[PDB]
This record gives C-alpha cells, structure tokens and sequence, in this order.
C-alpha cells in the first residue's frame, strides 16, 4: 500500500504500486506499464509507522544528479 | 475480486486497498483509509450489527 | 510508433534558472 524512503510514507498519485520479485515499479491499473517510482508519481503524507504492509525502498529524485553532475 | 468482475473475469485485489480506492473515487485522499483503517473497521462493523 | 507526429521543441524551466545561476 505505501514505500517508505526517509521514515515518510510515498502514497501513488494515481495507480497501484506493483512489483515483480526483486524490483518496485508504479502503473496504471487497467494496464501493464512499469515505471521507475520518482518523486512525481508519489506524494508524501505522513510517517512511516502509521500504515500497516508499508515496505522499503528508495525513490529516485531526478533532481539530485542532474542538478549535483552540473553544479560541481 | 471488487467490482473488476462486471467486466470480465474476477480480478483479485486486498479488500483494504478497494475501500481505499472507492474513498479516492468520491474525492478523499486514499491516505485518510490508511491512516484510519482501524476506526472505520469498527464503525462498519457497528453499523452492520 | 505514432502516425502524424511533428518535430518541436519543448521549453525545461529548470535549465535557464539553473545555468543563469549556478554559473
Ligand atoms: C524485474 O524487473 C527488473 C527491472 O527491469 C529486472 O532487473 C533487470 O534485469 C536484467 C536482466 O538481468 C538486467 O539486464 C537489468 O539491468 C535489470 N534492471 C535493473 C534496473 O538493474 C529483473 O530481472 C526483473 N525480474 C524478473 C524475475 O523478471
Ligand atoms: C525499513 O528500513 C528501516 C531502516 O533500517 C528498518 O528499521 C529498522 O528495524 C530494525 C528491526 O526492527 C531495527 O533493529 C533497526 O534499528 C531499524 N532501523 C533504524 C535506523 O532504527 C525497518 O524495519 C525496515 N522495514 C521493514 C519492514 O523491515
Ligand atoms: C525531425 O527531426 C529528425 C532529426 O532531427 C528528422 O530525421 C532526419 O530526417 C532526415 C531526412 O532525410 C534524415 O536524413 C536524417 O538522417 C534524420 N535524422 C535522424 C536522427 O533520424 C526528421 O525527419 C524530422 N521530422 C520531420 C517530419 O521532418
């Protein structure tokens, strides 16, 4: 129902988070179309000891390399 | 399998995440069923008794 | 794969206020 990144919840914006064993992805729900889960498809609400079946994992900021390679 | 086997066949899905799915298809963030799943456990299950 | 599509371009806010600044 919910990833945990940094002791904060990540709820979908609009779809079902999904996973094929060893991988999270995020997808619409009347179709099959993983995408990387980024910090556009989820919104933060919360903490991370709220929510029961929360998991782990990290969610890619775009941001943070492309802004970091460039400003060095 | 939620309301998906009007369509075609049954489609499975946790009950919990349905409820939170017809909360965001009237306008409430699928965050307020999470955030109290327990208490509305209970008010449904008062209500039905 | 799409029929009809055109050449454009698209404008990023971030990269003006970016390489303005971070310059
Ligand atoms: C689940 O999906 C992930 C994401 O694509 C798969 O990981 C990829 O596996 C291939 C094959 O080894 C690699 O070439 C890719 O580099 C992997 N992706 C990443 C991001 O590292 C994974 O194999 C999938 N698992 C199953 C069982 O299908
Ligand atoms: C998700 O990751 C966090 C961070 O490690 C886990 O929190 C740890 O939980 C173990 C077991 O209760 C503790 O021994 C650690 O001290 C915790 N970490 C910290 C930094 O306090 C959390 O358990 C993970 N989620 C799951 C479902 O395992
Ligand atoms: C949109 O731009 C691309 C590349 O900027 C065009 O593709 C080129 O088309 C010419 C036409 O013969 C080729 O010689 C080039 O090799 C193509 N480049 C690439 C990278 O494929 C494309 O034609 C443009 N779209 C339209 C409708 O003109």
């Amino acid at each position: 129902p919910a990833i945990c990144h940094d002791g904060k919840a990540h709820f979908p914006r609009e779809g079902v988070f999904v996973s094929n064993g060893t991988h999270w992805f995020v997808t619409q729900r009347n179709f099959y179309e993983p995408q990387i889960i980024t910090t556009d498809n989820t919104f933060v609400s919360g903490n991370c000891d709220v929510v029961i079946g929360i998991v782990n994992n990290t969610v890619y900021d775009p941001l943070q390399p492309e802004l970091d390679s460039f400003k060095e | 399998s939620g309301w998906t086997f009007g369509a075609g066949p049954a489609l499975q899905i946790p009950f919990p995440m349905q409820m939170a799915y017809r909360f965001n298809g009237i306008g409430v963030t699928q965050n307020v069923l999470y955030e109290n799943q327990k208490l509305i456990a209970n008010q449904f299950n008062s209500a039905i008794g």
